[PDB]
């Protein structure tokens, strides 16, 4: 990707979100125990960059 | 960079609305012929309030 | 007993049946008929009844419940505290009604 | 001048502190131990010690959740604003002002 | 720089439960355990950023 | 690990009315009005 902007005189940040779907699935079998299951795609946990 | 020692007040308004309490066990509002009503008929007696 | 079995209850329209119903079925294909300009929609009263089984417990149970921090650490920048939250049985909390 | 028992502006809904109900003498309606303080309801509170009032106000949290649940049926899952269609000029939510 | 400052003193913990009858709750609990009704959520913004 | 990992976070697949028992399905319609359970599930939309 390349942007192009004006000029100014101050350093300064591109903010970039890529949408992407993110999911959580939560589930309790037993009394007092609750599990998880975590989803983010295509940027997948530990794959970020 | 002068200022005295201070306390402070709190309060509320409120204005046009009436206070209501409905007659309900969980006090939400089911429907007209509130559960309560219906369950004193039930029991058929009577009883005197303060 | 049930609403129902007190008559007048039932004959001044505080519980029973719905307008829709007790009409004679002319009357209601009439008013059906001419909604648009000529309404009757607002001449009878439709009686609402609440559930009275299985709703609410009589149990002594509290409405509000405040938790004490089992822990609390503290540092220069930030501070960190520790709860230990308990839900009895035969109830359900839903987390959108709690903050600190 | 105007006159509130007749039109429906009412001005001195403040000046109350506390309300107690009682059946039969010994009942303390609402009773089976509900409410924070189950004894009898509690709108304004003078010196707080434990940490009761809410909306930055001096409003019992009670009487806060009694009145949005009447209302709203609002309290149970979570405030927030209710929509405008189910909140009247004559409401509660909309005549709510805190000043300190 | 300009001497502001803030202290912390307490917290509590509060939440609120329904009064929900005891065994319409003990089905809801038994029926919500079943690994065929788990609950999904999924954020609103929804996205990676950099 | 029975399902793929789209239809199972219901990303892709059947609707909250179809993977739910008919008992839970029966109880939320049941008392919508005043303990509502609609958005504790999910919906999926494809195009």
């Amino acid at each position: 990707m390349t942007f192009e902007v004006d000029p100014m005189d101050e350093p300064t940040l591109l903010y970039v979100l890529f949408e992407v779907f993110d999911v959580v699935r939560v589930h309790r079998p037993h009394r007092g125990v609750i599990e998880t299951v975590y989803l983010r795609t295509p940027f997948s946990a530990g794959n970020a960059t | 960079k002068t200022a005295v020692d201070s306390i402070t007040q709190k309060k509320f308004l409120c204005d046009r609305t009436l206070w209501r309490i409905p007659f309900s066990s969980n006090f939400m509002s089911m429907g007209a012929l509130t559960d309560l009503g219906q369950n004193l008929l039930y029991a058929n007696s009577a009883h005197a309030l303060d | 007993a049930t609403p129902s079995m007190m008559p007048q209850w039932s004959y001044m329209h505080i519980s029973g049946q719905d307008a829709s119903e007790y009409l004679s079925p002319g009357l209601v294909q009439f008013a059906r008929a001419t909604e648009t300009y000529f309404s009757l929609n607002n001449k009878f009263r439709n009686p609402t009844v609440a559930p009275t089984h299985d709703v609410t417990t009589d149990r002594s149970q509290r409405l509000t419940l405040r938790f004490i921090p089992v822990d609390r650490e503290d540092t220069a920048y930030s501070y960190k505290a520790r709860f230990t939250l308990a839900v009895g049985d035969n109830r359900v909390l839903d987390m959108a009604s709690t903050y600190f | 001048g105007s006159i509130p028992y007749l039109d429906g502006t009412f001005y001195l809904n403040h000046t109350f502190k506390k309300v107690a109900i009682t059946f039969d003498s010994s009942v303390s309606w609402p009773g089976n131990d509900r409410l924070l303080t189950p004894n009898e309801f509690e709108i304004k509170r003078s010196v707080d010690g434990e940490g009761y009032n809410v909306a930055q106000c001096n409003m019992t949290k009670d009487w806060f959740l009694v009145q949005m649940l009447a209302n709203y049926n609002i309290g149970y899952q979570g405030f927030y604003i209710p929509e405008s269609y189910k909140d009247r000029m004559y409401s509660f939510f909309r005549n709510f002002q805190p000043m300190s | 720089v300009d001497g502001a400052s803030i202290k912390f003193d307490s917290i509590c913990l509060y939440a609120t439960f329904f009064p929900m009858a005891h065994n319409t709750a003990s089905t809801l609990e038994a029926m919500l355990r079943n690994d065929t009704n788990d609950q999904s959520f999924n954020d609103y913004l929804s996205a990676a950023n950099m």
